[PDB]
């Protein structure tokens, strides 16, 4: 089987991720430009991180060197179209002006994890697999790029999560082909989530699911929707009833 | 043990019915109208050319005819290289093909292959260790003929090749082996000695065409193949017992020596003209795509002139011992005229790139990058300009103008990420920044 | 029975390797390549890189292959560094006392210890196809199809687009098995979708397709090309030629368009309730 996580992320004006001029990376989608964080960057940021820490683990989920690595990490997409920034600073003396690159964006991430390929990387071992997934989630959940952090400190955390168990893999930036522009009964983060409530509630009508936010601010689907089978305001709650459903393990 | 280029299959050719196929010498001279070379790299598909072209001559010289257009070659050339069969062998004890006498400098046999990496070199694209995976014949061979057209500097004590720095590739191009052979058949009145012949030697002054063609800057051994099961790490051929290690001596080109190659392009000052692309976007360059308009001004004026066929281009980037990347590209060329201060301005737009780039979003700062936006919609802009490369060539229906224009949409989209306001100062803004584009600078 | 199975290849990222890459620029092909499909194929079935070279390989080369260009992405570049804060690997080895040992004789004297690593920080450039769709059909035996079709509705192992961090954006199993006699009326019986009401449609759709050689000889025309995409294995890869035409389908006459059948745009809901309907002056009178 495999397990898919969506996350929807916004962050305050910060640089997390820049090119060879100091640019932060960008991409094409839609017809309009959008920010983007690297994949490589997402992983090694959830990798190699002392929360992360928690037969060995670590490469079953990640492989190094044919290990056959069981997670799979797609290239963080903006909701909205692009809008980097100019910021123009100088140095004093105390006894020439710069220009450096910013840029905000709300950010779509995917993951995937193999849940045979974990256990046959493991040698049978099943409870050591589910604790990985636990700690990967936990890990992914509550870490960030370590960009421009000392100048830019974005600490910001996911608003909305939510975890599939479909049989094929699919992501959903379909949802996004359009850019979210903001009106004033509403934000970003609640039209974005909307917009992904919008594309489940289709392609069913033409699995399951567990939603989580925190203290449930957000709910998926803007009325009495069953478009999700669970909605939970705990992350601990949401990793249990995801370690349950794996077949009953308890965190 | 034994092994020889004209009875044994090293040559990877595709027949024009659509069967791939492993030939050899003989029988890729026999045929050579129903198949064409295929080769993955370009470096191999033009060194390959290039020993054929060589061999033709020296048949033509000792036989006196030339391949006619629209058959097969000639027969009489097929016995003398059977006269000459010893001179052409791999292993055993006494002459053999590019190679010299044993040293005791041992190197893996990896340094003959710029891709895949040796030494110092980081194994990262391309897991490999030194003497645990070794080439096959046909590796060593297609390895060996990259000696005279592809050696850079080995940093010190080691020097380049005849060519110094390997220069741009410019030729022409057919649909089939005798067709390519027929359309670069220029020979001269002196050939010299080639290579595979007995012992070459520098001598006097003076090259000719055959010892510039072979001229090998070094000398290497091939000492065996081992016995086992293990696969080729150029080619992945499952084969048997392949060589591993060899020895490798450095052959300095002595002062003078006036040569020009018949392919390669020169500058003003009759040094080098070698590819210019880059992995990163510093002061003084702008990554775009493959810089096909570098060796143009130099070939359309110098030598090749204009002429009806398919132009080839090869390009090899390099930067003392290290290697960057090799492309290649053809070109339509119907041959109508030249303009000077056009070719000119084509030649030179790399710094056009750069200068557009440069240019700031508003104001004048010193040491300033300037719009990294616009390097994003550089290479997509390039690529779709270079479609029409022979009309803009040679000004048919193409023009600078007509290609300024494939920016425009891309700097209509940048434009709304830059000044995303619903203001009148906004859209003026918008309507200042679609009207950027290169402008040629001939010096 | 069915002789023909499709593939839809779209996502916000793609990227299919050329020939042209054999050091840290690694560039793209505008279309789909055969050896991708072949091993997105291998990957869905669950065959290893050493058991496809036996027998699953050729059986998958003699199927016929075309795509159609729904839609072409943009060339994007990214920039790419490898092991920095660390250690990288090389491939530096003592050379040994004679020749008469080695590859498997002295592999087996490796040890963690005898590696050698350099601090330093490995820099490329990496290129994509940003927002390109492609529609692919295979034409064959129809149980083979059949056996595809059915890995493909639940794949062994995932499935990405030419590279792991490319995950596809609709299923690739969307469109059924059929019938057909050649190449164009498969690649013209599947329709083309839009994505909202008001967007640009191409006019023409450009379409690759393999060479088929006809009669026995008939020599390649003169518009053919040679690409290195036909797979002989996979560890250590190996590629072989082949022969490939274009050519194009113009849309309204051989290829429909689809309606948008979904909304976009999500909005909030709806206040402002009516003061003149009847079901309001009935519960009003009723709370009176
Ligand atoms: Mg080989």
């Amino acid at each position: 089987m495999l397990i898919e996580i969506h996350m929807i992320q916004n962050h305050s004006p910060a640089n997390l991720n820049r090119d060879d001029l100091g640019a932060p990376k960008t991409c094409y989608f839609g017809g309009v430009l959008r920010s983007r964080i690297s994949s490589q960057c997402i992983k090694r940021s959830i990798r190699t991180s002392n929360d992360f820490k928690a037969l060995a683990p670590d490469i079953a989920l990640c492989g190094r060197m044919t290990v056959e690595a069981a997670l799979q990490v797609a290239h963080a997409i903006s909701t909205h179209i692009a809008r980097p920034e100019i910021d123009y600073f100088v140095a004093a003396d105390d006894v020439h002006i710069g220009e450096s690159m910013f840029a905000s964006a709300c950010f779509y991430k995917y993951f995937s994890i193999d849940w045979e390929q974990l256990v046959k990387n493991l040698k049978g071992d099943t409870n050591l697999a589910a604790h990985t997934v636990g700690a990967f989630l936990l890990a992914a959940a509550k870490t960030n790029p370590s960009g421009k952090q000392n100048s830019f400190a974005a600490h910001n955390y996911p608003d909305g999560i939510l975890v599939e168990f479909k049989n094929s893999p699919i992501s959903y930036a379909n949802a996004f082909v359009r850019p979210v522009s903001v009106v004033k009964e509403s934000d970003l983060v609640e039209q974005s989530i909307g917009q992904l409530s919008n594309y489940v509630n289709d392609i069913r009508l033409g699995v399951i699911g567990f939603w989580f936010s925190p203290n449930n601010r957000y709910p998926l689907g803007y009325k009495h929707s069953k478009l999700a089978s669970r909605n939970i305001g705990n992350l601990n709650e949401l990793v249990g009833a995801v370690l349950d459903y794996i077949g009953g393990f308890k965190w | 043990v034994m092994y020889n280029l004209l009875c044994d299959n090293w040559v990877n050719v595709v027949y024009l019915s659509g069967k791939p196929d492993r030939i050899s010498l003989v029988q890729t001279l026999k045929d050579a109208h129903c198949l064409q070379l295929a080769y993955s790299n370009p470096m191999d598909r033009f060194t390959v050319f290039r020993f054929l072209l060589a061999l033709g001559y020296w048949c033509f010289a000792n036989t006196n005819v030339e391949p006619e257009p629209d058959k097969p070659l000639p027969v009489s050339w097929i016995p003398w290289l059977e006269e000459n069969k010893e001179y052409f062998e791999l292993f055993g004890d006494g002459k053999r093909f590019f190679q010299a006498d044993p040293s005791s400098r041992i190197r893996a046999i990896t340094d003959l292959i710029h891709e895949i990496p040796t030494a110092h070199n980081l194994c990262h694209f391309k897991h490999v260790t030194d003497y645990i995976d070794g080439l096959c014949e046909a590796c060593c061979i297609k390895g060996l003929l990259r000696l005279p057209v592809f050696t850079t500097v080995g940093g010190r004590g080691i020097g380049a090749g005849i060519n110094n720095t390997p220069p741009f590739y410019l030729l022409w191009h057919a649909n089939d082996l005798a067709g390519m052979l027929a359309q670069n058949w220029q020979p001269w009145d002196n050939m010299g000695i080639p290579a595979w012949l007995g012992s070459f030697q520098k001598e006097s002054r003076e090259v000719g065409l055959l010892a510039g063609m072979t001229w090998l800057p070094r000398k290497v051994y091939l000492h065996d193949p081992v016995p086992g099961q293990a696969a080729c790490c150029s080619c992945g051929l499952p084969s048997e017992a392949l060589v591993y290690s060899c020895s490798i001596e450095v052959e300095p080109v002595p002062k003078g020596l006036e040569w020009k190659d018949p392919h390669g392009v020169y500058t003003d000052q009759g040094k080098s003209l070698q590819s210019k692309i880059k992995l990163m976007s510093n002061d003084r360059y702008t990554f775009a795509d493959r810089d096909w308009y570098s060796p143009l001004f130099s070939y359309l004026h110098a030598e090749g002139n204009s002429r009806q066929g398919k132009l080839w281009l090869v390009g090899f980037a390099s930067d003392k011992a290290k290697s960057i990347d090799i492309w290649d590209k053809i070109i339509e060329l119907e041959g109508t005229d030249t303009n000077d201060e056009l070719l000119a301005q084509l030649a030179n737009r790399a710094t056009a790139l750069n200068a557009m780039r440069k240019k700031p979003l508003r104001g004048d700062f010193k040491k300033s990058v300037g719009t990294p936006q616009i390097a994003d919609i550089i290479p997509h802009a390039e690529n779709r300009i270079a479609i029409n490369a022979g009309k803009m060539t040679e000004n048919r229906g193409y023009s600078w103008q007509d290609a300024d224009t494939e920016y425009g949409e891309l700097l209509t989209k940048v434009a709304y990420s830059l000044e995303p306001a619903q203001t009148v100062d906004a859209r003026l803004k918008r309507g200042n920044f679609i009207s950027r584009k290169p402008w040629p600078i001939i010096p | 029975p069915p002789n023909t199975l499709f593939l839809r290849l779209e996502g916000a990222l793609q990227s299919w390797g050329s020939n042209e890459a054999k050091f840290a620029l690694r560039r793209t092909a505008d279309a789909p390549t055969k050896s991708g499909v072949l091993g997105l194929l291998c990957a869905a079935m669950g065959i290893g890189r050493a058991e496809a070279a036996d027998s699953w390989l050729p059986k998958l080369a003699n199927l016929r292959m075309g795509v159609r260009i729904d839609r072409p992405g943009i060339r994007w570049w990214d920039f790419h560094t490898v092991g920095a804060g660390q250690r990288m690997r090389m491939a530096e080895l003592k050379a040994p006392k004679k020749p008469s040992m080695v590859g498997a004789a002295l592999a087996e004297t490796l040890t963690p210890s005898k590696v050698k690593t350099r601090a330093e920080t490995l820099l490329s450039r990496r290129e994509y196809l940003a927002d390109a769709s492609f529609l692919v059909a295979l034409q064959g035996e129809p149980e083979l199809v059949a056996k595809l079709s059915a890995a493909l509705a639940k794949p062994v192992w995932a499935i990405y687009l030419g590279r792991k961090s490319c995950p596809p954006s609709r299923p690739v199993c969307e469109h059924p098995p059929g019938f057909y006699n050649t190449l164009e009326e498969a690649l013209s019986a599947v329709p083309l979708q839009k994505r909202w009401h008001n967007e640009p449609l191409p006019q023409i759709l450009p379409c690759v397709m393999d060479w088929i050689p006809g009669y026995d000889g008939e020599h390649a025309p003169d518009d053919a090309e040679i690409h290195y995409d036909l797979p002989v294995s996979f560890q250590p890869p190996r590629h072989l030629p082949r022969f490939v035409i274009r050519r194009e389908l113009v849309v309204g006459e051989d290829v429909q368009v689809s309606r948008e059948t979904g909304t976009s745009v999500w909005r909030p809901k709806g206040t402002r309730a009516d003061y003149n309907n009847s079901e309001y002056k009935k519960v009003r009178a009723e709370r009176l």
